[PDB]
RNA sequence: GCUAGUUGGUGGGGUAAUGGCCCACCAAGGCGACGACGGGUAGCCGGUCUGAGAGGAUGGCCGGCCACAGGGGCACUGAG
RNA sequence: GAGGAAGAAGCCCUUCGGGGUGUAAACUCCUGAACCCGGGACGAAACCCCCGACGAGGGGACUGACGGUACCGGGGUAAUAGCGCCGGCCAACUCCGUGCCAGCAGCCGCGGUAAUACGGAGGGCGCGAGCGUUACCCGGAUUCACUGGGCGUAAAGGGCGUGUAGGCGGCCUGGGGCGUCCCAUGUGAAAGACCACGGCUCAACCGUGGGGGAGCGUGGGAUACGCUCAGGCUAGACGG
RNA sequence: CCGAGGGUAGGGCCCGUGACUGGGGCGGUCGUAACAAGGUAGCUGUACCGGAAGGUGCGGCUGGA
């Protein structure tokens, strides 16, 4: 289904933090800040000139790893861009954004893109006061999003929220805090987004 | 050709011709074991190679290969064929697929197990 | 100070009695990623002498490239000798659709979203100076405008 | 000829049944198309092939019987 | 003769059928002549039926002969109304 | 002399290569309807009607463009390329849909319709097609 | 409509009847440039009144005999030998082209 | 290179109805390198797969038409 | 799922210093697929019955295979991972075994005692209830080239004329309007494709709407080019 | 009368096969024709001859001085 495994070692092979687990990510015992470089046996020695399609090869993967996405959702989804009217590389990232496990996240309900998931799985978030417990959910605008009763009091959302008092999220949303909603507001920007993603070469490697 | 050359003779199209017509044309076939022998193959490549001559369901008789390290082949076994062809080896046109009918997969196979067709170690 | 990005390195070889021997071909883009390539092509013993060779040349070699909104601004098929490549404007969410050579050109000039396709000998060497003096061949509305 | 084709089918059910068929395919200068079948005891193949020649009326001659051996030849 | 009849669309527990005029003949779900309106009998929208009462009372005009389904589903687009 | 249309492009773009001032082609009505639209486009400076040796020929002014710098210092074409499109060979008729946008629009495409003989952008703007003569750029 | 063909009449020889010759231009669904074709229609003459070398319109008509389903409508020329000679040409060609 | 019901005529027979559809007489015609005749293969489309596009390849499910009901032939009933 | 060592054991590598699997495990916490328990559908409203007329209109009643299912509410256990690859194309490298053997293979080609190419192991890449193989189609193959190829020497100019069909055809004016172009109109079924929206928790699926187009019938218009007929010309051709 | 079809006879095309017999492709014997003027410049249509490549005549070509 989704990965599970260890989730550090992707951040080496990639060559930096795709913020992947939660606090520990923002330690000084996080993996990357302690060994940043490839898992493996030959993870120390010298690089070689990456391949042409190499480079293409671990953007395609940087990207999909920070969503933890399965490759066919991914491609699927990318083959909508195209399909779709508008800058692809663009609207991929934010078809892509639209991802109700994803939105949990970029609220803060939950701490992590992982954890996400598995509350939206045990029905925790819902949108629009029904509940919802596919995290593939495509978030529109204007959707209202948010914990529902019997889990509004749970030692770990509050957790999680108690701790989103004096951080603002992201300009393409909002946050009635401890009330514990949010509002999908409009489809963000390429650039209020900024991972460390190339979405071009993206693009460019589902093409050969 | 001008225009109307191609409007008199058109283009030929292509057609093209199977390397693998004793599957006729199914994607494998069945057949039994009449000589099961070992080849040498041709230069540059040195070895004793493992072959069964097989007559095919499809009524060809054809030859084909035993991949893998060791089989329980001999005459009169039953196997089946899949396509694909060996280039050291004139005439082997097909390939025998393990860990079917009287074909036992390589044996303590670790690696690459679905080709050989090796059940999986305990 | 470019970017740079050798596109082929190559062996070759001569004949003396007693001895084939060696020398060696470096064929490197450079350019400013903003709209100024230049490609160069240099030959030596060792290798590196023969890459540091390309590179001064390929500065002495640039071109002007007109680069209306990342892409060029008209379709255009050049053919330098039996290697025939074919530029081709496009959309911006389109990328550098393109040959491993041509590409190192065209993402060299700043280049962002464009098709190619190479007909013809496929000879890297070759489709290099095709498109070189195909992108050397692009002019804008106004460029045309005051040839008339 | 004699019916080689016939008498392989002959094996293929027998074979069926039974090991003593027992069938890899031989030739010898003798006559044509023969073939080598090993019976657990002597038993067996004399009523195998007795069962063929009254049956079928494939009347024929069989060489045999074989013992295998342990040959080492000095080089 | 020549009728109204539901021909069945939708999908598998999902009925949505097409209110439709069709000689007796026919397969359901095959040629009709035309379709006169629809009729989604599980109410999964603000329109679930939708006569076109113009065609409608004129093949039934002419002699076409609704079902019993569809007669039920034609008066409440007033069809019969007079 | 199967295609006078073809036969007059030839001259020209031939004739423009060494660089001439100008050169006679035949003339015929229908070319000087080419020389109004390549001039009009700016490709020619301009044609006029004229003589040779008694009979009619027509008369090709021949743009180029400054003086270049370097080794080979020829100048920049106006007309770069043209060729047919409607060799008598094989005739090819375009519907208004169907129009060729030339080069990006850096270039255009005569064509003669029953409006008369207009630019691509001619016959689009009047809403109509027909055979499609050279193009030009 | 019904349908209205033009064309040569290349022989009687029959009664009641004239072979009409019938051509036809398009483009080249593939090669575009223009082709004619041609095909022969035996028409109605209840007056063995149209003779050879005519050019005439035939119109679509109920089946009159196996294989002669038009009228000829009305003449519209006369004497195209030239016509009626150059299928009499290739019909004639033909004894060079066997074996 | 093919054709004697073969191609047209007339007058009958037949059908819901046109027609060599079938029958008698009459004329010598009809078709073909724009590929007749013979041979091979195939149910045909809406569609489908691929492809930048042209194109190529394909016709399973579904919808339309066709054809067959062990291999052949025949008619009966009947609006069919 | 969040946390969790400058980092356990094991196994792999090592220049015997150390590296690696690895936040991985252990382990602390909370969430709770599965299961148990409870309630439980839409799809079904007509023919029928009543008022009124056996009409419109209004009212009332009968009927569920799927199914005690979906779904809802409560309770609730940390709970399957596999397969392909790791010389080059092509993302992913070390040791050991084997010694042109055994074997690998699509193609280059590997293997004849230090094999990143065989067999195993560690490590790694890919994809994941799948991952590979065979078969076949299009693709890459502008490698039948209409778009979009060629024939001095690479395959390719007929040994040479003559000429039948057929292809193609100069300058000007006029009539026709066959081609060609334009407009209206009929047709181009539904399903599919495409755009938008809506319905099943999403999607798949489905519903509703929208635009498509070639084509072909009919009517109306255009006249440059191609055709056809008529007149005229001398730059092509023929003749004195 | 026609008629499924069965039977008689004579043909035509296809496939399988056959003592033997050509050649063809892939893995020691005789020479040494070609590739350097290849030790007689080569090639070539043709004829005759020869164990074998090949030689020779007639004419041609340069892709030979
Ligand atoms: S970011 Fe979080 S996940 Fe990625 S390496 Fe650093 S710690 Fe491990
Ligand atoms: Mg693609
Ligand atoms: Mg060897
Ligand atoms: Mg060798
Ligand atoms: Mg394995
Ligand atoms: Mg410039
Ligand atoms: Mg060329
Ligand atoms: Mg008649
Ligand atoms: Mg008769
Ligand atoms: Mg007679
Ligand atoms: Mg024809
Ligand atoms: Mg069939
Ligand atoms: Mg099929
Ligand atoms: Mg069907
Ligand atoms: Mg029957
Ligand atoms: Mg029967
Ligand atoms: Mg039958
Ligand atoms: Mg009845
Ligand atoms: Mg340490
Ligand atoms: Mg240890
Ligand atoms: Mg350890
Ligand atoms: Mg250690
Ligand atoms: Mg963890
Ligand atoms: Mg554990
Ligand atoms: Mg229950
Ligand atoms: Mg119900
Ligand atoms: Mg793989
Ligand atoms: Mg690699
Ligand atoms: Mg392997
Ligand atoms: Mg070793
Ligand atoms: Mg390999
Ligand atoms: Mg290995
Ligand atoms: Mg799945
Ligand atoms: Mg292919
Ligand atoms: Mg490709
Ligand atoms: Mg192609
Ligand atoms: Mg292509
Ligand atoms: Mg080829
Ligand atoms: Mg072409
Ligand atoms: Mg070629
Ligand atoms: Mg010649
Ligand atoms: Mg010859
Ligand atoms: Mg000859
Ligand atoms: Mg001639
Ligand atoms: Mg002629
Ligand atoms: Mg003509
Ligand atoms: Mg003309
Ligand atoms: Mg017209
Ligand atoms: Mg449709
Ligand atoms: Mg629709
Ligand atoms: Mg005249
Ligand atoms: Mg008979
Ligand atoms: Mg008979
Ligand atoms: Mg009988
Ligand atoms: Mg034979
Ligand atoms: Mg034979
Ligand atoms: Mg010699
Ligand atoms: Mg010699
Ligand atoms: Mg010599
Ligand atoms: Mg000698
Ligand atoms: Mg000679
Ligand atoms: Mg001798
Ligand atoms: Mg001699
Ligand atoms: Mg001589």
């Amino acid at each position: 289904g989704r990965y599970i495994g260890p989730v550090c070692r992707l951040c080496r092979r990639e060559g930096v933090k795709l913020y992947l687990k939660g606090e520990r990510c923002y330690s000084p015992k996080c993996a990357m800040e302690r060994r940043p470089y490839p898992p493996g046996q030959h993870g120390q020695k010298r690089a070689r000139r990456p391949s042409d399609y190499a480079v293409r090869l671990r953007e395609k993967q940087k990207l999909r790893r920070i969503y933890g996405i399965s490759e066919r959702q991914f491609r699927n989804l990318f083959e909508e861009a195209s399909k779709k009217k508008g800058v692809t590389g663009s609207v991929f990232l934010g078809l892509l954004e639209s991802r109700l496990d994803n939105v949990v996240y970029r609220l803060g309900f939950a701490v992590s893109r992982r954890q996400a998931r598995q509350l939206v799985r045990h029905g925790h978030i819902t949108v629009n006061g029904r509940r919802v417990d596919l995290p593939s959910y495509r978030v529109r605008p204007g959707d209202e999003i948010a914990v529902a009763e019997k889990s509004r009091n749970l030692e770990l959302i509050r957790q999680n929220l108690e701790a989103m008092k004096g951080r603002k999220v992201g300009p393409w949303l909002s946050l009635d805090v401890e009330g514990m909603k949010g509002k999908f507001l409009r489809l963000p920007d390429r650039e209020d987004l900024a991972l460390p993603v190339n979405e071009q070469l993206v693009i460019e490697f589902y093409s050969r | 050709p001008t225009i109307n050359q191609l409007v008199r003779k058109g283009r030929e199209k292509v057609r093209k011709k199977s390397k693998v017509p004793a599957l006729k044309g199914a994607p494998f076939r069945r057949g039994v074991c009449t000589v099961v022998r070992t080849v040498t193959p041709k230069k540059p490549n040195s070895a004793l190679r493992k072959v069964a001559k097989v007559r095919l369901t499809s009524g060809y008789e054809v030859t084909a290969y035993i991949p893998g390290e060791g089989h329980n082949l001999q005459e009169h076994s039953v196997v089946l064929i899949r396509g694909g062809r060996v280039k050291d080896l004139p005439g082997v046109r097909y390939h025998i697929v393990r860990g079917v009918y009287d074909a036992a997969g390589v044996k303590d196979r670790k690696k690459s197990r679905s080709k050989y067709g090796t059940k999986k170690p305990k | 100070d470019f970017e740079e990005k050798m596109i082929l390195i190559r062996r070759t070889a001569r004949m003396q009695a007693g001895g084939r021997r060696f020398r060696f071909g470096a064929l490197v883009v450079v350019g400013d990623r903003q709209g100024r390539v230049g490609l160069g092509f240099g030959k030596a013993p060792e290798v590196p002498l023969a890459v540091q060779k390309a590179g001064y040349y390929a500065r002495r070699n640039m071109v002007e490239v007109p680069l209306q909104n990342g892409t060029i601004p008209h379709e255009i098929e050049v053919e330098f000798g039996a290697s025939k490549i074919v530029l081709k404007p496009a959309a911006p969410g389109t990328g550098v659709i393109a040959g491993a050579v041509p590409r190192a050109i065209l993402e060299l000039a700043g280049v962002t979203d464009i098709l190619t396709k190479e007909l013809g000998s496929r000879n890297p060497i070759n489709i290099a100076y095709a498109t070189m003096e195909a992108l050397r061949q692009l002019r804008t509305k106004a460029d045309v405008e005051r040839l008339r | 000829s004699g019916d080689y084709g016939k008498l392989r089918d002959a094996l293929e059910k027998l074979k069926l049944n039974d090991a003593a068929l027992t069938f890899e395919p031989e030739s010898s200068t003798a006559l044509g198309f023969g073939f080598r079948c090993g019976f657990l005891g002597l038993l067996h193949a004399e009523i195998v092939q007795e069962r063929l020649e009254r049956e079928f009326g494939l009347s024929l001659i069989a060489t045999a019987p074989s013992v295998v051996y342990k040959v080492r030849l000095k080089s | 003769m020549v009728k109204i009849r539901l021909a069945r669309f939708g999908s598998k527990h999902n009925p949505h059928y097409r209110i439709v005029v069709t000689d007796a003949r026919r397969k359901r779900d095959g040629k009709y002549i035309e379709k006169i309106g629809y009729y989604d009998p599980r109410k999964t929208t603000p329109d679930w039926l939708k006569v076109d009462v113009e065609r409608a009372r004129y093949w039934l005009s002419v002699g076409a002969q609704p079902t019993d389904t569809a007669r039920r589903l034609l008066r409440q687009a007033g069809v019969f109304r007079q | 002399l199967t295609d006078p249309i073809a036969d007059m492009l030839t001259r020209i773009r031939n004739a423009t290569r060494v660089y001439k001032e100008s050169t006679d082609v035949p003339a015929s009505r229908f070319k000087e309807e080419i020389l109004r639209i390549l001039a009009r486009e700016g490709f020619i400076k301009g044609y006029e009607r004229v003589d040779v040796d008694g009979k009619p020929y027509l008369r090709v002014y021949l743009k180029y463009g400054p003086r270049r710098q370097g080794p080979d210092p020829r100048p920049e074409q106006v007309i770069h390329h043209i060729r047919r499109i409607s060799k008598p060979g094989r005739r090819v008729y375009v519907g208004v849909k169907e129009i060729p946008r030339v080069r990006r629009g850096l270039g255009i495409a005569i064509l003669s319709t029953s409006k008369g003989v207009l630019t691509d952008r001619e016959a689009r703007k009047l809403g109509v097609g027909g055979e499609l003569i050279c193009e030009v750029w | 409509p019904k349908k209205v063909l033009t064309g040569v009449v290349v022989s009687d020889k029959m009664q009641k009847t004239v072979t009409v010759l019938v051509e036809r231009q398009f483009p080249h669904p593939l090669y575009g440039k223009v082709i004619k074709r041609s095909k022969k229609y035996l028409a109605h003459d209840p007056e063995e009144k149209y003779k050879l070398g005519d050019v005439v319109e035939i119109i679509e008509s109920r089946p009159i005999s196996k294989r002669k389903r038009f009228r000829v409508l009305r003449l519209v020329e006369s004497g195209r030998m030239d016509l009626v000679e150059k299928y009499l040409i290739r019909r004639q060609n033909y004894e060079s082209l066997s074996k």
